[PDB]
């Protein structure tokens, strides 16, 4: 209804402007408009800073320099207006990000500008994503955003993925273990159960078994190993990419 | 009558060639929803209004916890071709895709308060900066990231930044920065010759492979979401993840993936992905998959 909205908005408009709300008699229509336009009449950095932990730069496209740095950058970056002031965007930016630097700062062929580095805060360094443009300077605002070892294996048992934890958990390199099965470094008794296990986890497609058998280490002893293991599922084709293992010790 | 309310157009924070050439309703609304903006914006705290909205890739949205936007920035029309003034104070509901309606709701309600999500809303300008009726309205998707506030209600104060299509984009890019093609279930079917200089791979050797086999276990759910997203509203920004490198290793990567319609018979053809290389290879000693050896 066009009465019962238009109703709404003005008592809501009663409820907003203060002055006006402590009246004890609600006023006209034309009342409460002039009311309003009075109010109005007599009075974004923390949005964007609330939104995504931003803040605006600007610095020299030719020296790199900073020109301009809001106060934002302290709760961005841990780092005073100071620290940013006088000195140079390279300063401030992973050693191996500079080049990357140099061909956003380019005003050779160009503008617009976008582009991902590490930001030194506090030797720890966080990931800002620098959206400005060009004016030369560049206008831009940066914000924010061992007891077992996972391995991955095909269908068969083939060691396809090994993490470094591996050579703290068996000691043996990954590489040692990539190529090979898995129940190649099984205890024979155990094996079978390996083999078990690996015929479930495929028929049990997405469902997590675990098997506990016998790891044969570097210095060969039977390590006993706890893996539960899962089939990985592509989200559109549903087809097996892989099984992913999480061996853990004893 | 007239008069009092062409006052308030003129006391309303917009140009005068827009604010006063609204009806009353439209009047109220946007006065009402500056209203509460200004009251959520004394609970949050406590010109250079060009270099802050310019140099955004996108927009900030403050929505209530009704879906009411009570405030959406200017540059929202530069970015959806629905303005400022069409927008503020009407429900997000009424201008995003139903199938994102819930994961909507349930990124405004309430104890974490950071909310990172891709959401479709309606879009009514092409690619030539011509805006068109809003019956010819596409669905645009927007990575949000924001959070979310109480004050005195709940608030979502978000900025949401439009993922650029690959074929129409104007942006420096980096020579740290490679394209890639994939089919569905992310298989390459071709590479960019840069990744060579800057992962190791020849582009001949990575087609036909799984690209979920080419990336550290330990970002392989955050990988699938992005997937899913990817196939579930038709563009994605992932995270932070490590591709294994050639010789050992890996790589940080950020990749923007868009699905890409085939013009002619509108069924999507592939999947293209603008990824940002964002370190050298680390742990180039240490070997992770069967391919690095
Ligand atoms: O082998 S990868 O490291 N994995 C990739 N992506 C990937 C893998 C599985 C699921 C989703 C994705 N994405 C879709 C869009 C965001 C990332 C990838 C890419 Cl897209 C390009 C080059 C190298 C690699």
């Amino acid at each position: 209804r066009r009465r019962n909205k238009m109703t709404a908005y003005i008592t809501e408009l009663s409820d907003m402007v203060p002055t006006c709300s402590a009246l004890a008699r609600k006023p006209d229509k034309l009342t409460i408009l002039r009311m309003a336009v009075s109010h109005m009449k007599s009075l974004l950095k923390h949005l964007i800073l609330e939104a995504a932990d931003g803040f605006l730069f600007i610095v020299s496209c030719e020296t790199g320099r900073v020109v301009y740095v809001s106060d934002s950058v302290t709760p961005v970056l841990n780092q005073p207006q100071s620290e940013w002031f006088g000195s140079t965007l390279y300063d401030q930016v992973h050693p191996d990000d500079v080049d990357k630097l140099r061909e956003q700062l380019s005003t050779s062929e160009n503008s617009r500008r976008s582009f991902i580095c590490r930001m030194r805060c506090g030797p720890h360094f966080v990931v800002v994503h620098c959206t400005g443009y060009i004016k030369f300077c560049l206008v831009a605002i940066g914000r924010l955003q061992p007891t077992e070892f996972i391995s991955r294996h095909n269908i068969e048992g083939i060691f396809t993925f090994v993490d470094h934890r591996c050579v703290a958990t068996v000691g043996y390199q990954p590489q040692e273990l990539l190529g090979k099965n898995i129940v190649e470094f099984c205890h024979p008794e155990d094996q079978q159960l390996l083999r078990d296990s690996f015929q479930q986890v495929v028929k049990l497609k997405g469902q997590v078994l675990s098997v506990m058998f016998r790891f044969r280490s570097k210095t060969r002893e039977w390590l006993w190993m706890r893996t539960s293991s899962f089939t990985f599922q592509n989200p559109y084709s549903d087809e097996i990419e892989y099984i992913i293992c999480t061996n853990t010790n004893v | 009558e007239t008069e009092v309310f062409y006052e308030l157009a003129h006391e309303l924070p917009l140009p005068h060639s827009v604010s006063s050439h609204l009806d009353k309703a439209s009047i109220m609304r946007l006065a009402i929803s500056f209203l509460r903006t200004h009251k959520l914006l004394s609970s949050v705290c406590s010109q250079m209004d060009n270099l802050y909205l310019k140099a955004l890739e996108g927009f900030i949205a403050v929505v209530t916890q009704d879906g009411d936007m009570i405030f959406l920035s200017e540059n929202i029309s530069k970015f959806m071709g629905l303005t400022q003034v069409e927008l503020t104070g009407h429900s997000i509901f009424d201008f995003t895709h139903p199938c994102d309606h819930e994961e909507i709701r349930e990124n405004l309600t309430l104890v974490s308060t950071e909310r990172d999500f891709f959401m479709r809303m309606k879009c009514t300008v092409t690619n030539r900066g011509r805006t068109v009726n809003l019956k010819s309205a596409t669905w645009k998707v927007l990575h949000c990231t924001g959070q979310v506030r109480v004050y005195n209600l709940s608030c979502l104060i978000i900025m949401c930044e439009p993922i650029q299509h690959p074929s129409h984009m104007d942006i420096p890019l980096d020579s740290k920065t490679f394209l890639s093609r994939h089919s569905m279930d992310m298989k390459f079917t071709y590479c960019d010759d840069r990744i060579l200089e800057l992962i190791g791979y020849h582009p001949e050797e990575l087609l036909g492979r799984s690209a979920y086999e080419f990336y550290h276990a330990l970002d392989s759910e955050n990988m699938t979401k992005s997937h899913q997203n990817l196939c579930t509203k038709g563009q994605v920004v992932s995270g932070q993840y490590r591709m294994l490198a050639k010789h050992g290793g890996y790589v940080w990567l950020e990749t923007q993936g868009t699905v890409i319609y085939n013009p002619r018979n509108l069924q999507p053809q592939c999947i293209m992905c603008v990824n940002y290389v964002l370190s050298e290879i680390e742990k180039n000693d240490v070997v992770f998959s069967m391919d690095q050896t």
